[PDB]
């Protein structure tokens, strides 16, 4: 939701 | 055609700042290598994304609204196929597809 992944696809 | 103008309007909305918090993973083709998704193209045989839908709309590649809708739903189906349902991208896909389906259902006669 903030425009990037913390972990791709899995975690915003 | 009138129906394709409605489709273009939906597409504009899907790409607009209003929905950017959850639409952005769909703006460009999935870059599987960059995201570390090295099985993506073994699982997804027909990638689709909003920039491709935009290019096809601009080049008048869609013969009718049904062809446009099939690409948009293919995009979402690929996301549901590749990603487990509890992953955040799926929650984002569902929110964006809600926007799509409710407006697509208003297709002028
Ligand atoms: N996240």
């Amino acid at each position: 939701w903030y425009g990037y992944w913390k972990v791709p696809k899995r975690k915003c | 055609s009138e129906q394709l103008k409605h489709c273009n309007g939906i597409l504009k909305e899907l790409l607009s700042k209003k929905h950017a918090a959850y639409a952005w993973p769909f703006y460009k083709p999935v870059d599987a290598s960059a995201l570390g998704l090295h099985d993506y193209h073994d699982i997804i045989k027909h990638p689709m994304d909003l920039s491709t839908v935009k290019r096809k709309m601009e080049n008048r590649d869609y013969r009718d609204a049904q062809e446009f809708a099939a690409d948009v739903r293919l995009m979402f189906s690929n996301c549901y196929k590749y990603n487990p349902p509890d992953h955040d991208v799926v929650a984002m896909a569902r929110k964006l597809q809600d926007v799509f389906e409710f407006r697509y259902a208003k297709m002028p006669d």
